[PDB]
């Protein structure tokens, strides 16, 4: 409708879309938290245990 | 003199006339951006209740 800027939307697009790129931030790193197997296969011994 | 000056008053009262309605005209598009930015979100109801005075 045109009741406001047209770089006053493109500010907040980039200000939205930087956000979302730091949740994809902090998403990658509290799913780096459980570690996922990188690779399939026969999985040994464990090397460390629960608590350490 | 005196019918000179009164139809030269009338047509500038004209002239007056119509720019006071282009004022109008621009308040209440202003008003109704305004609506519009007030009924999204953006814009608190005291910049609506500037719009309306």
């Amino acid at each position: 409708d045109q009741a406001v800027s047209k770089q006053q939307y493109a500010d907040a697009n980039a200000a939205y879309l930087q956000s979302k790129a730091a949740v994809e931030q902090a998403r990658i790193n509290l799913r780096y938290t459980k570690v996922l197997s990188p690779i399939s296969g026969r999985i040994g011994r464990s090397a460390v245990t629960e608590g350490a | 003199a005196s019918v000179a000056t009164a139809y030269l008053t009338l047509k500038a009262d004209q002239a007056q006339l119509q720019l006071t309605k282009d004022t109008l005209g621009t308040y209440q598009k202003s008003f109704d951006l305004t609506q519009r930015s007030y009924d999204v979100g953006v814009a608190s109801a005291l910049d609506l209740r500037q719009a309306q005075t």
